[PDB]
RNA sequence: AUCCUUAUGCACGGGAAAUACGCAUAUCAGUGAGGAUUCGUCCGAGAUUGUGUUUUUGCUGGUUUAAUUAUAA
């Protein structure tokens, strides 16, 4: 009916040669190469240009994914552990990133430096179980490491130092609304640490 | 452009955009009623069905009798036109004509008015006969067929004449009392500028000033146009006061003009020519349910023919009755009145059918009869050649152009429709008298609409062709003697057509003078120098380089008096011999460059072919050649 | 934050077939369509029925010359 423009041939450099539109098939040689090389690369080019478009359009689209909030779950996966030392600090870092990319309620605490611990994880079953793999696998806890002191670096062995699991389970209702790494200094502190949460219990002398 | 186009339609064939009409026109104006005029006046519209003159009109006319000066209307043409050129006669009959004493003073005023045309001299002249009886005016036709002798001139009080045998009868030496005792000087379709017939306007124009001075009263200049630019620079060709000068656009128009192109997409001549056939089909099937009444213009007259047997075949598989589904008993009379009868090119049939058409080559009677049956209108489809618009008044509802390349001798290859044909062709449209608007229609080649679009805007100048026509001119003032030098030649060559537009834009006509005399007085030696070289060397006249000095010869004299061009002049020169027999004499005749435009047909070859066999004197040519058809036609 | 995987969608490049594919309010069909064997078993999703096209679908490709008119009478 006329509305749309009619179609064209797609012309490659195999079918260059046959095509009997008008244009310079031989009398322009090259500049009928061009036309052609740079049709193919328009193309090419829309391609990789409309990639980009839903691409970014979809990234919108993730600042959007996180604008809404949280329909926190109503019912709490949770994973508890306990370790010796955990004095190294590329340690710390991983648990505080990637337990603060996954959206973990909970904590961590330990006694002072040396002291041994908890760990606690409640969340999504999904995301709970990843950090588990994180915790228990990957990361080892009798591998040494040299710390950062106040003039250098020392040996600090951790082949002594020792993580397991205690249990993993669910909770009512969550009175964790971020995680937070920390220290109380004796075990009372500590636990009553726990206890303004109401989470004295979790840990196993 | 985005007013001008308003909506566009897009059709499998042909991509379709529709102008709307023009705007109806602002009105600061008042309505000049026929009761304001004086007495002799008021039979100047002898029927007055509004009692009020049209937009374009009455300003102009109260301007024409205030003012005594050199005007310029650029108009329309809506029939606004006739009107005004017969009051500013009939002042000019008052100015010699005595308001008290109502004997007509004849011998005093002499009155001529030039259209390009015989046809519309004829017309025009009983018009004229028709307003101006009632003061016993002699109105009579002093060009070409009309055949005035030397008397009836000086009878005639009102003239109207062709501009070659105006051109002619003033550039003849002995009649000079009357070219003094015309007063009033009209000019019709100024535009005519543009084409080559144009060239004899400006020549007579530059006569009329420059080659009486010796009584030196100059006569009132009227031009009167379709509505053209550079309007400024033609006043200051001819005189024109700027009051003078009215402008007025297509708003104006008493219909207004639907403008409607077709783009075609497609190429090869084959399936173009198809496609135009059934756009044009498509433009006839909607106009005719509507009660249209639509011509069909196309490039040739064997197309024509062709065209309506494809209307016939085709649109009556469509629908055969609805042609004519009315007064069927009486259209059968009418229709075999006219067609059996006077009609021999085949065209029966097609006149039969009820789509008919009008050509060069159908016969003179058969010719009238067309015309008259259009204007019944048992004939609801016109399909017809160039010679209408440029010929004959008769507007028709829907116009459709079909087609582009046109073939021209002058170049001998095919070019486009030019603007100023394009232009009169749109003119005959919806009627004036009877409906509201026209429907113009373009069947035309895509990649040209671009260019169609703007000249259809009319925003194209008249252009100046002198170059070729300068030579003869030139030629025929020194036969008057009104040139003795190189500077009498530049001084008539100033008040020139060509010589404004040059001022206008030099680098456009190929002045390579510019910055240098700004009054271009070199450029205009130089085209002196130019034509006396070619002239001399036709023995046309004599010229020396550096003496200057010119003279008139005897074969400039003859060129001049008949108004023979310079190619067929030293044509003329060399191919007559003191040996040259009867034989030879027609081949001369026919080799005149006024046949150069003469081409011999396909339809026309059975009877050249009977001809030449029994033809008494013998051709040294062939038939395929149009000389020997030329001198056969003589001959005959 | 990176990668792989999977499926699906939009694509781009390239190949292959057009005795292939459809379609169906059909009829049934994991609550077994269908098949196999070494006879112990094994295999486990379409078949029927009617119907339409199928040297094809849309498009695009090359050979059997306008009008007008000028003399001194």
């Amino acid at each position: 009916l006329g509305l749309l423009p009619k179609p064209e041939p797609k012309v490659k450099l195999s079918n260059m040669m046959s095509v009997f539109e008008n244009d310079q098939n031989i009398t322009d040689p090259t500049a009928w190469e061009k036309v052609v090389k740079d049709q193919v690369d328009l193309r090419k080019r829309k391609h990789l240009e409309e990639n980009e478009r839903r691409h970014e359009d979809a990234i919108k689209r993730r600042k959007e994914a996180v604008n809404m909030n949280v329909e926190k779950p109503t019912v709490y996966h949770c994973k508890v552990f306990q370790f010796k030392n955990l004095q190294n600090p590329k340690i710390r870092f991983k648990l505080k990133m990637n337990s603060k990319e996954l959206s973990l309620k909970g904590l961590c605490l330990r006694i002072r430096d040396d002291g041994p611990g908890i760990i606690i994880v409640v969340g999504n079953e999904k995301s709970c179980k990843f950090y588990e793999n994180l915790v228990m696998k990957r990361i080892k806890w009798n591998e040494d490491f040299e710390l950062h002191t106040n003039t250098g670096d020392i040996k600090m062995d951790m082949h002594n130092n020792s993580i397991s699991k205690t249990w993993e389970g669910y909770l009512q209702d969550c009175k964790f609304k971020g995680w937070f790494m920390k220290v109380c200094n004796d075990q009372d502190s500590l636990l009553r640490t726990l206890g303004q949460f109401d989470s004295e219990h979790f840990y196993s002398p | 452009s985005l007013p001008e186009g308003s909506f566009k339609r897009v059709k499998p064939q042909y991509d379709e955009i529709h102008i709307p009409a023009p705007s109806k026109p602002v009105i600061d104006y008042e309505l000049k009623e026929i009761t304001s005029l004086p007495d002799w006046c008021q039979e100047a519209f002898p029927s007055s069905e509004t009692t009020s003159l049209n937009p374009i009109q009455s300003k102009v006319f109260h301007a024409a009798f205030e003012g005594d000066s050199n005007m310029l209307i650029c108009a329309p043409t809506g029939s606004g036109k006739t009107n005004i050129a017969l009051l500013t006669v009939l002042k000019a009959l008052s100015h010699h004509y005595n308001p008290k004493t109502k004997k007509l003073n004849l011998s005093a005023f002499k009155i001529v008015y030039i259209a390009p045309l015989k046809a519309l001299v004829q017309e025009q002249v009983r018009e004229f006969q028709r307003r101006l009886a009632f003061l016993g005016i002699k109105v009579a036709e002093l060009t070409g067929d009309s055949r005035l002798s030397r008397k009836q001139i000086d009878e005639t009080q009102v003239l109207v004449s062709t501009p070659e045998k105006w051109d002619i009868t003033t550039r003849n030496s002995n009649n000079l009392a009357i070219v003094e005792l015309v007063r009033l000087l009209i000019i019709d379709e100024i535009h005519l500028l543009h084409d080559d017939r144009g060239p004899v306007l400006e020549s007579i124009v530059a006569r009329t000033f420059w080659a009486s001075k010796y009584g030196q009263e100059y006569p009132r200049i009227i031009g009167l146009s379709a509505t053209l630019p550079n309007y400024e620079d033609v006043g200051r060709f001819l005189r024109v006061p700027k009051e003078g000068l009215f402008y007025f656009d297509s708003s104006f128009r008493p219909c207004p003009l639907s403008q409607q192109f077709c783009g075609i997409k497609e190429r090869n001549s084959l399936k173009k020519l198809k496609a135009m056939n059934d756009a044009c089909y498509e433009k006839v099937l909607e106009s005719i349910n509507e009660g249209n009444q639509i011509i069909v213009f196309v490039h040739s007259r064997k197309e024509t023919s062709r065209t309506a047997t494809w209307l016939k075949n085709k649109f009556a598989e469509e629908n055969i009755t609805h042609k004519l589904t009315k007064n069927d008993a009486g259209s059968k009379q009418i229709l075999k009145t006219e067609a059996a009868n006077v009609l021999d090119p085949s065209l029966r049939k097609l006149i039969e059918s009820g789509i008919g058409t009008h050509h060069a080559g159908l016969t003179r009677s058969d010719r009238s009869l067309s015309e008259d049956l259009f204007a019944d209108g048992l004939l609801q489809v016109l399909v017809c050649t160039a010679t209408l618009a440029w010929g004959v008044n008769l507007p028709a509802h829907t116009v459709i152009i079909k087609g582009t390349d046109v073939y021209s001798p002058e170049k001998g290859s095919w070019e486009q429709l030019s603007p100023q044909d394009v232009l009169q062709m749109l003119g005959r449209a919806g009627r004036p008298r009877y409906d509201t608007f026209g429907e113009g229609i373009i069947i035309t080649d895509q990649s040209n609409v671009q260019y169609y679009l703007s000249v259809l805007n009319q925003q194209l100048p008249i252009e100046s062709q002198f170059v070729s026509k300068l030579v003869d001119n030139l030629n025929a003032e020194v036969v008057a003697g009104n040139i003795k030098c190189r500077n009498d030649a530049v001084n008539w060559l100033a008040y020139t057509y060509l010589y404004v537009r040059m001022l206008a834009s030099p680098m456009l006509y190929k002045v390579p003078d510019i910055s240098s005399d700004g009054q271009l007085k070199k450029f205009r030696e130089s085209l002196v120098h130019s034509a006396l070289c070619i002239l001399k060397e036709q023995e046309l006249v004599l010229y020396d380089a550096e003496n200057d000095v010119i003279e008139a010869t005897d074969l400039g004299n003859i060129a001049s008096s008949f108004y023979i061009n310079h190619a067929s002049m030293d044509v003329y020169n060399r191919e007559l011999d003191e040996h040259t027999t009867q034989i030879d004499l027609f081949r001369i005749f026919s080799m005149s460059e006024e046949f150069k435009y003469v081409s011999v047909r396909y339809e026309e070859k059975r009877e050249l072919k009977q001809l030449l066999e029994k033809a008494p004197i013998p051709i040294r040519e062939d038939i395929d050649d149009p000389l020997a058809k030329v001198n056969v036609l003589l001959q005959s």
